[PDB]
């Protein structure tokens, strides 16, 4: 469970990623993919190569969808419904993989917000992660 | 690898008594039925929309037979699972595409239809043998992943 | 979650365990121990040798927890809350310990259960020890 | 311990640049606060009730810098991480009571430290050889547990 102060600290972080939200989106997939190869395999009609707009492109509907998250964060089964079907019923991601982006993504935040990626802010984004996590696999069995 | 001399026999005794294409229909099948993500390579092998479906498909019955009769042969290869199975690791990464976390999947399954099929003599010193060649399987079909 | 097909399922199979629960409690136990043996880093305070009293004790007070779980299938957060207390600021077992015992779990009800171990029921019972697992580690951050 | 001639050179000249003593009070620190249950170990730390209280306190920090110093010392010993690393695994095991699931959530806090402290030097390729290596370690640490 999301506490207030775990909800202001994701508000905050986020408000400051701002409009870097896709691009944000596409270094982590490129972190996840060179880190987990195991990763690729859900992706083989795609161009992985470093540059790729394809990956820029599914960046930013990550990107977007986390933002989406984040302005339902009292709602998120809901607003993320649309995304829990297709991920468990099409695309069909082993559970074990949404760990690997989440940690990749927390890398990719790191990197760039020297300032906000406090120890507290750090452990209530993880928790904001998984909680996403768990909403997009809800539906898979 | 690396298991005692009491636990090679024991895992070649009890594998002396196994059907392996009795038991490769039943481990695949449940597969599919238990972890439903798994079918994602199987859209072609046509109904699987319930449990009876997938049991009784011949389709995913002679996937199972297939793989289950690799599995077996390497069982007679424990000292180099590597080099026994490099080429299948290198397809299932560049052509088949497929998660190597679904052969943990395969192998945790595949201990439990072990124990429903023995009962009583899948001691817990023999699961913990067949633990131990599972998980190094898994480690062996990964190993060319790239 | 778990649908109405998954309760009835797991209440049929966990009838049909009925009496035996506390033994198989602590056959699942060792099978942890011997298959999975970093899980015995959690219990340097017992004695570990086959069929010790403390490993049997352990055993019933697992099994009694389920039970209490099938029996309040539709509200396990409530009737597992001090459960779960316990095991996020008194245990702190690390979760991925949570999915070896279940699968131990599931490997015992296999080799005693022939008839009522179908496909089905499978599918059910690994859902419901998910749930479970999940319930016992909510309060962990 | 396989590790390309790039991967390695990247790691090498990056840990050129750490300050060990800060980097493991801060890799430690964030541990304890973002995994609280690794906290079961420390309980003569005293105070850990909240983020400050667990980034300030010294015998935290003094800790971070016992380990990272000896995960220092293996990255001179690349080639024989197990036989670098046996009898502190022995000791983990044996005195500590550790569950080595542990090992693999420190390493990836060490993976996000890094980032944050180094930003974008910190590249995708450098993440990379870095995830290999705390991979490397955490399995040798766990080698001898039984
Ligand atoms: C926080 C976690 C994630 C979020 C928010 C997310 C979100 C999305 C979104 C918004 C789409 C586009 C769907 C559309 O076109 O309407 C998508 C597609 C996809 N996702 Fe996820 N996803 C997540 C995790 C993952 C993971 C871990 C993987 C696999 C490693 C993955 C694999 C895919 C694939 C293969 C597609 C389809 C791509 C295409 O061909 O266009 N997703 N996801
Ligand atoms: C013990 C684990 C496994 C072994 C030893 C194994 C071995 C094999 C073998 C021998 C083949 C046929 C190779 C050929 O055509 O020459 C094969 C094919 C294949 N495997 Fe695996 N496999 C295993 C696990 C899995 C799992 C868990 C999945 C997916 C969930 C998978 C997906 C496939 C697919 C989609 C094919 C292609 C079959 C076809 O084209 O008809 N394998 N495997
Ligand atoms: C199905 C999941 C589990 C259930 C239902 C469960 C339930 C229980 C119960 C009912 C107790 C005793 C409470 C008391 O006497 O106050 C307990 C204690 C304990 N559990 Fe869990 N547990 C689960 C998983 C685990 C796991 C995976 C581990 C570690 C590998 C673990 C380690 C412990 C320990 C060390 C104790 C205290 C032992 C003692 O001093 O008697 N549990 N658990
Ligand atoms: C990179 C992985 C690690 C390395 C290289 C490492 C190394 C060390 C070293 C060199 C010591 C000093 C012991 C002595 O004086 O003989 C130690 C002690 C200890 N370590 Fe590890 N460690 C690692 C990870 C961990 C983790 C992740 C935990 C728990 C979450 C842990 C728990 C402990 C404990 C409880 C002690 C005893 C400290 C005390 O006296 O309070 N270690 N470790």
């Amino acid at each position: 469970m999301l506490s207030p102060a775990d909800k202001t600290n994701v508000k905050a972080a986020w408000g400051k990623v701002g409009a870097h939200a896709g691009e944000y989106g596409a270094e982590a997939l490129e972190r996840m993919f060179l880190s987990f190869p195991t990763t690729k395999t859900y992706f083989p009609h795609f161009d992985l190569s470093h540059g790729s707009a394809q990956v820029k492109g599914h960046g930013k509907k990550v990107a977007d969808a986390l933002t989406n998250a984040v302005a339902h964060v009292d709602d998120m089964p809901n607003a993320l419904s649309a995304l829990s079907d297709l991920h468990a019923h099409k695309l069909r991601v082993d559970p074990v993989n949404f760990k690997l982006l989440s940690h990749c993504l927390l890398v990719t935040l790191a990197a760039h917000l020297p300032a906000e990626f406090t120890p507290a802010v750090h452990a209530s984004l993880d928790k904001f992660l998984a909680s996403v996590s768990t909403v997009l696999t809800s539906k898979y069995r | 690898m690396h298991l005692t001399p009491e636990e090679k026999s024991a895992v070649t005794a009890l594998w002396g008594k196994v059907n392996v294409d009795e038991v490769g229909g039943e481990a695949y099948g449940r597969l599919l039925v238990v972890y439903p993500w798994t079918q994602r390579f199987f859209e072609s092998f046509g109904d699987l929309s319930t449990p009876d479906a997938v049991m009784g498909n011949p389709k995913v019955k002679a996937q199972g037979k297939k793989v289950l009769g690799a599995f077996s042969d390497g069982l007679a290869h424990l000292d180099n699972l590597k080099g026994t199975f490099a080429t299948l690791s290198e397809l299932h990464c560049d052509k088949l595409h497929v998660d190597p976390e679904n052969f943990r999947l395969l192998g945790n399954v595949l201990v439990c239809v072990l124990a429903h099929h023995f009962g009583k003599e899948f001691t817990p010193p023999v699961q913990a043998a067949y633990q131990k060649v599972v998980a190094g399987v898994a480690n062996a079909l990964a190993h060319k992943y790239h």
